[PDB]
Formats: C-alpha cells, structure tokens, sequence
C-alpha cells in the first residue's frame, strides 16, 4: 500500500480486547476455513443452543513462559487450556456438548542482535504418546489436561518403572512430535514460523474440527498447540540468555448444547 | 458358451443376500390376502406405542405386579428423589424390556427423541406438583431437587388432566447412541421429584401409586441389525 | 429391438 | 422386461442406479425389492373414536 | 407415498411460551 | 440355462481387483457426510508441502533435532562446501524421511522438478551471500564453488526476505526415475557454497543455524504403487 | 441401466469405451469407479489470509 | 451550523476484527 | 514510548469497569477491555476507555 | 425397448 | 433404451 | 440396436 | 442404444 498498510502491521479486535502487532508475518487460516457456527443441515442436538458470543469470544492471555538455550519446547491442548478462562470456561462446564473455533497469537519478542526460531504447530487431535512401556495408553485425565499451563516436550523418551504405582503421563520427544512421527514433517499442521530476525508473533485462525458437528469438551481435545524451537535462542555472547513467550487465544463462534448443572472434574 | 470369470464370492451363502431362486411348487394357487386390521409397516410403529416402565427393580418387588408401581405419599416436603434411572433405552434393567427396550435389542445404533409419560393412580381429593427431570450426560447425577432443577424438566400439576409427558430430547454428541452400557454414548439422567408435596384431606388414603410410560417420538430410528440377548436355547 | 421384444 | 431403479447413495467415491431381471415365471422366486412403504402408527397409537388435539385437553 | 427411506421430520426452531395450550398435560385413560 | 465358458483368471482373488459383492448390511442407514475442513484428493497435495530436511545425519546429530540444522559462521571465505545432498528423493537418507521422501517410497517410479527452499535463522544484524547448486548427473560430484557453479544454480543474498528458493528443475533421460539408489536413473548433485561470507558486528553471534525445506512442484508425479521399506512387523 | 465410459488408452494395439451394470441395491456393493477429482493444495500450502503473488516479496 | 446544544454523535454498532487497519497505534511525536 | 529504537517490547493497557477486585495481576486486569500494544516504529498506543456507567452521567 | 424397460 | 444407457 | 439385431 | 452399439 502507497497509504501505508503492511502485512507486518495487523490489528485484531474480537469483544472488548485488542491485540496490536507492528512486526507478524502475516496470518493463517487452518485449511482456509474461517470458523463458523453449526449449520442447520448438519446440526444434531435437537436443542436451542447456547451462544454467549462477546462475553466467551474474546482474548484470554494464558501464563507466559520462558525460552532458553536448554528449552525442548512446549505444547497446550484446546479447548482445556481454556477450562478455566472466565465465561467461556463456565459455559464449557455447564453444558454436556460444545464447539468452539479459536484465534490463537503466539507473542515472542527479543532484539536485532537474538536469534532463534519457533516453529508453532496447530495439530488436529493431537495425541500424545504415554511414558509406559509395560501397559498402552495408559496416561491419565490429570496428567493428560495441564490446564492453561500445558506441557513439555522433553529431548530423551525416559520410561516411567514405578509399576506399583504407576506415573500415568505423557512422555512426548520432541524430535517425534511427542507422537511417533518426525517433527520435520509437521510443517504439514497449520502453521508458522516465529523467526526473531523477521517476526515476534505467530497469528492462527483454528476452525472447530472433528468427525462430529459437536462433542464433549470436557472429555476430548479438538486441537494440540505445539511450540518447539526449531533452531535454538542465542544471544550475543550470553551464555544463558532468555526472552519470554506469551500465548493469548480467543475462542471463536462458540456454542453450547445439552444444559444441566455443572461439572466438576477431578483435576488432581 | 459365453465366456465368464468367476470372482470372488462365488459359491458362497451370505445369510443377508438377497437373490433369486427357482421355485418347488410351480403354478400353484395362491390363497389372496383379506383385509386384516392391525397391520404394520415398520417396526418403530411399535416403539411409538406408551408401554409401562417396570421402575421398581427391587429384590421383593421384581418379576412381580409391584415392580409397575412408584408409590408416593402425603408426606412433608424433601428435595430427594422418588427415582433415578439411566438413560440407557436398551440396556438399562428398567427400560430394556419395556416394547422400545426389546425392539432397541435387535439393532445396534439408537437414535431420537423419547417421551415419559407419568398417570397418577390415587384419589380425586388428593392433590400434589412434581417436578420431572432430563439432565444430559457429562456432570454428577442428580441427587436433589436444586441439581435436577437446573436440566431439562416439567413441573408437573396433578388435577383433572391425569397425566404429564415430558419429552426428552435427542442431545448427543455422536449422530447415533449404541443399545449398550456405554460411556462414550451415555445418555443422562431421569429423575423425579416432589415440588411442593402431595396433599390428601381426612378420610383419604395417604399412599398411592404412580405409573409410567415410555414411547419414541416420531423423529426416531434405529440401525444395525443383531440378533438379542433376550431370548436363547441353552440346548 | 422393438420388434426383437415381443411382450405378453 | 429390465427394471432400473436408483439407489439412495450412502458414502460417496448424479443418481446412481442398479438392474434387476426376472428370471422365473412364479413371483415367490423374485427377490426381495426393499422398496418399502412407511405408514403413520395412529391406529396404535391413538385408537379413540375422537380425534385428538395435541395442545388440547386430552379429557374435556 | 413415504417409503421406508425417506428422511424423518424436521425439528423446527421454537420460542419461549405462556399461554393455554396444554402440550404436556393428558389422559392415558383414553387408550391414547 | 445360458450357455457360458469359464475362461483363465475364475476363482482367483487379486487383491488388486475391482469387482461388485453383496453387502452384508442391507438398508443400513448410513450416517451422512459433514463438511469436515483439511479434506485431501490426491497424495501429491501433500508431496507440494515444504518439509523439513534432516541435512545432518552425523553420527552424534542423527535421530535428535540437532539433525534439523545446518550451522554456518562468520568464517572467511573458502569454496568448500556448507553442505553435499544427492537428489535421489526417496532413497538419500536425507530426503527419505521428508513428508516427500515418505510419499515417494509408496510408488516406484517419481517425474517432475522439486524446489529446495532454505531458511536463515541468524540474526538481523548478520549478512552474508551463499549460493546454492544443482549438477545434473554425469560428472564429479562438485567439490568447490568453481566447479558448482558451472551447473543450474541460485545466488541467494540474505536480507529481509528470510528465505530463498531453488528449483532443481526436471532434467532426465528417462520419463521416470526410479524410487531407489540406481545409477541408470540417477538424479544429481546438489550443493551449498559461501558467495562471499557471513560478517556479523560486534556483540552479534557468530554462528546461525539454517533450515531446509523440499517439496514438489506442479509438474511431480509418481507411478506404481508398492509397499514401504520405512514400516515392519518383525512378528 | 447400463452405464458407458471411456478408457484413457495406455499401449495401442477413435475412443475405447466399457461397460458397467450394477446389480445390487445397496452403493456399497458397488466397485470404485476411479472417476476421480483434483484439487488444488493451496488450503494446505498456501493457507494465509492474504493472497501470496509469488513474483512480489512475502513479507512487505 | 452545528449548534452548541445538538446532540453528540450516535455510537454505531461494531464488530470482530481482523486486518491491517491500525486506529490503536500512532505517533504523537506529529503534534497530533 | 521513550526507549531507544534498539528497544523491543509488548505491553498491555487495561480498563475494569467498577465493582469487583480492582486488578493487581495480569490475569485479572486480562479479562476486562484492553489492548496489547507491541512497541516499533509507529511510537504510541491508543487505549479508549469506553462509556461504561449505570447513570447518564456521572459526578465530578 | 423404450417399455420393456421400466424405471423408477 | 436411449435413457437406460447413461454414457460418460 | 435396430440394425445391429439381425433376424431371419 | 443407437450410439451405444459402435459397429465396423
Ligand atoms: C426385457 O427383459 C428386455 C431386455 C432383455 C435384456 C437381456 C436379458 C439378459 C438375459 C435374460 C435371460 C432370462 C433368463 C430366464
Ligand atoms: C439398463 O440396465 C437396461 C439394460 C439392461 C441390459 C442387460 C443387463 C444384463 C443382466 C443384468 C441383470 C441384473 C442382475 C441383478
């Protein structure tokens, strides 16, 4: 644009917050397709949902955490992440079915003289592989759903042997995307790239996806947020250098089915 | 003769086929049809049709006449319930082998939407609300009134019109439910309860009975056909 | 074909 | 004497359809054609001499 | 007319309601 | 009945056939499709997608993500190699396991240009221009810039645009390549070299990493479907 | 009901057709008709929201 | 020929956004 | 922002209309009206407070 | 054959 | 016939 | 088909 | 049928 506009300079508003950025590399939409509420056609709870638009659709920014040289890297699941941000995770809770499409903006920046690259990967049911070698898909519940504080990748698949009583969680390496195949390949997800020469965020625009029009929330994970560096941060000469990475997502026309009173997981 | 290629299948007696075949008495007279009433055209005809719930499952009162009724009384008012029950039309021991129980028992896959209808059985003078409650699957089972509250419910009022239907409709998150005890497709919970109490004057009996019944809606169906585990020949 | 068949 | 009839298509690869032709004379040896007809259940379902309406007192 | 496979009814979008119209309240008595 | 001759081929099963057969559900009510988002047509979409390439394979960098990438430095200018790759896309240890490669080992015969896009993950303040190259088949391998140079190749010059891409554009005798190492449908060279040389300021790093990434382009196309070497089932 | 189509003839020994009749009820009885459609992998290789011209910078 | 005492300007409805219209972001170096 | 250009930086500019725990941590002051201002050329960031208010006006 | 031949 | 025969 | 069918 | 029988 000759009257200014840029494709590093975005700014996004949904319900009372907005996010400003003066350095992204544009924006993804996830399969190019914009979320959108359920269609009559393909409705199947007979039921008026639902919508509580403004008050759930807006930008909840999670706990920031930190990228250092010895960072394997870090992942999050959707909707849990988001269990307990404000109305959006008491809607969540109060209903037996949900659906939900998601703005998700990765926020890292640094300086001219860092460098480093992120790789962040939206994976459609992203499931992860357990730390168990003597019994399969044994991880449980609690340690399945960190909350808003998500996991870790980790760089060694360390087997978990208290067979008396067992750990009961997810072992995920990060060089297999923490699911058997190669994170080379993972560039095949909806994605990008934060590369601290070019860019300090990472904007997706996640549709609800599933083999269903609507699902339990609560008991399943549409999406899998994964972040690992793909070529580690450094520093001028630092040895032990580190900058923060902040995650803010917005759920997206998101709707309720089958109301009752709430549930009360057991999440310890 | 014309050159062919068997394929595979050949030879084989699929017990679902559906072809021709010669026929062993030729020519043969027909005896025509009469008009007989009652006939059917689709087995979710007979789902449709009000059978009565055996709710009582208790150990004195099973595979008895007892076993149809919920007895209530004029009793002071309690947020407990007066019954529970799974939303499990073919699997549950209450709703298994009511006609829609039986019928589920020879599919596999359910789905649509259900009605409960109650009938009070006790006297003209007594008088009484209940409150009748859906709560969809996912959450702790309703044991009070104020949790039963917050679902799917009809208060119901007891006078001339001696009953009150309260539809349960289809809420699922898989397209089709299967006719097992499943997590996966858990259907809810049924519960029913005193909103006020019932009341009787003197020279009124103050225990009686209620009923009830269950039936499909017209927007339901069933797939998958299997043979039952209702019915077997141990030898 | 008309002819094509004849039919009864 | 080749009947053509369409199938409702479940998980798709225009209507589609299949070829039937009797082979016998006697109409037990045909197959079955699944072309069925659905009826409304209210001779079991509300049998009264009355007419109900729904929104109604079912007793007045 | 309907076969066996045609699709079962709608359900079509309802509001909220106060009125005389009793839906919910009736006589299995009648056989009904 | 009609007269008919079985011909060569009856009652054999080939698992590659294309035959009708009864179905064992009849009437089943199928569940309908719902416009999931993602939907693919044809496995070449994928083999179009840039993947990672895992350049070194060294021993001690192998099977970690330390495989993923390629340091270069501030170093003064030498015409020796940064990196050596030889295009055999599904059979070099290197592209075998891309998203490409992967594909590739489904089929035995591959056609069509392929685009090697490289990343740089230096800092901003770091400069620099490389060259990268492709040899078609024929001659010694390139060792050094002058040799390198004489084939098709691209002068990448970093700057604000991070990345560079290089198509290694189609040149064979024959109008398929075959899935695995063999010298009559051998592919090429290609090659890294320093143009001149990375120069970074003070309090700058002196040592960055790139990536590289493979896919396909429009005119790739593969043929003969087969089994893969890259899964088993020792017992 | 018959249903004709063409060969894309490989090997030579105007168009090559055959022929094909379904004989059952049911589409799952049907064979695969490898009459099949590409589309273009832009909404997994390009799926930004803005447009890329490849001839113009990525980043602007 | 506004006057002092017509009435301010309507608020009008606005929703989601998404683009590279930045109103948020300025410079008051300009003196604006 | 008075920082040198050499300065990065991402802030966020909250506004919690009244009547419950005056914000003291990010998390809280989150989920009320707020903008995330990233720091570069364009030097300032605008935060409109909007009128939010049970009365018609308020008192001085 | 125009007869054929029925169909539905 | 004509009909149906559907040809593509 | 009328031709195409040949008869005699 | 007309076309489609192809004949030679
Ligand atoms: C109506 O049927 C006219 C078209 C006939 C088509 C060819 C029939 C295939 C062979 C049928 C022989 C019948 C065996 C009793
Ligand atoms: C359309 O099909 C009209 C032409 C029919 C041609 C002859 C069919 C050959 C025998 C098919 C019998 C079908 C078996 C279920």
């Amino acid at each position: 644009e000759a009257c200014g506009y840029s494709d590093r300079v975005l700014q996004l508003t949904l319900g009372n917050s907005t996010i400003t950025t003066q350095e992204a590399a544009n924006s993804v939409v996830a399969y190019g397709r914009w979320p959108e509420y359920l269609r009559d056609s393909e409705a199947n709870p007979v039921d008026q949902p639902t919508e509580p638009d403004v008050a759930a659709c807006r930008f909840y920014t999670l706990d920031t955490v930190s990228w250092t040289k010895e960072s394997r890297g870090w992942w999050w699941k959707l909707p849990d992440a988001l269990r307990d941000m404000g109305l959006f995770g008491q809607n969540m809770y109060y209903h037996y079915l949900g659906r939900s499409g998601y703005t998700v903006h990765v926020q890292c920046n640094a300086s001219k003289f860092h460098q480093g690259a992120l790789g962040v990967f939206a994976v459609p049911e992203m499931c992860l592989a357990g730390d168990s070698n003597t019994t399969t898909m044994h991880t449980s519940y609690q340690n399945a759903n960190p909350g808003e504080k998500g996991g870790t990748f980790t760089g060694t698949f360390t087997p978990d042997n208290n067979q008396t009583s067992p750990a009961r969680r997810f072992c995920p390496v990060d060089y297999l995307l923490g699911n058997g195949t190669l994170l080379g390949n993972a560039f095949v997800f909806p994605h990008q790239i934060i590369n601290l020469r070019t860019n300090n965020c990472a904007t997706l625009v996640l549709p609800y996806v599933n083999s269903l029009s609507i699902d339990s929330m609560v008991k399943h994970n549409n999406w899998g947020i994964a972040i690992l560096p793909l070529a580690p941060l450094n520093f001028a000469s630092e040895s032990s250098p580190e900058i923060p990475i902040t995650l803010t997502i917005a759920p997206m026309c998101c709707e309720f089915n089958g109301l009752r009173n709430i549930t009360l997981p057991r999440l310890q | 003769g014309l050159p062919v290629m068997n394929t595979p299948g050949s030879n084989q007696y699929l017990t679902a086929d559906n072809f021709q075949s010669p026929c062993a008495l030729p020519e043969f007279d027909v005896t025509p049809p009469i008009d007989i009433p009652g006939e059917v055209k689709n087995m979710m005809e007979l789902a449709e049709i009000d059978t009565m719930i055996p709710f009582d499952l208790s150990a004195t009162k099973k595979n008895t006449m007892e076993m149809y009724r919920v007895r209530l009384s004029d009793k002071p008012h309690t947020d407990d319930p007066i019954l529970c029950l799974s939303l499990s039309p073919a699997s549950d021991p209450r709703l298994s082998h009511t006609m829609l129980g039986e019928i589920l028992n020879y599919y596999t896959h359910w789905a649509g939407s259900l009605k409960f209808t109650f009938l009070f059985c006790g006297s003209m003078m007594a008088t009484g609300k209940l409150l009748v409650s859906y709560a969809p699957p996912g959450a702790d089972p309703p044991k009070k009134r104020k949790e039963a509250m917050l679902g799917t419910h009809v208060i119901w009022d007891i006078g001339l019109q001696s009953s009150c239907t309260m539809v349960v409709p289809w809420i699922s998150n898989t397209t089709y439910r299967q006719t097992i005890d499943d997590s996966f497709t858990e259907g809810g919970y049924i519960s029913v309860f005193y909103q006020t109490r019932i009341v009787v004057p003197l020279s009124t009996p103050r225990e009686m009975d209620i009923l009830g019944f269950v039936s499909a809606c017209n927007d339901f169906s069933v797939r998958l056909l299997r043979d039952t585990t209702h019915i077997e020949q141990k030898a | 074909a008309a002819a094509a068949s004849s039919s009864t | 004497g080749a009947q053509v009839s369409s199938q409702k298509v479940g998980a798709h690869e225009s209507t589609i359809n299949y070829t039937t032709i009797n082979y016998y004379r006697d109409s037990a040896s045909n197959a079955a054609s699944k072309q069925d007809f659905s009826q409304d259940p209210s001779k079991f379902t509300e049998p009264i001499k009355d007419v109900l309406i729904k929104t109604a007192p079912m007793l007045n | 007319a309907a076969t066996s496979r045609d699709a079962l009814p709608n359900t079509e979008a309802s509001g909220p309601t106060h009125s005389k119209e009793i839906p919910a309240l009736t006589a299995v008595e009648t056989g009904a």
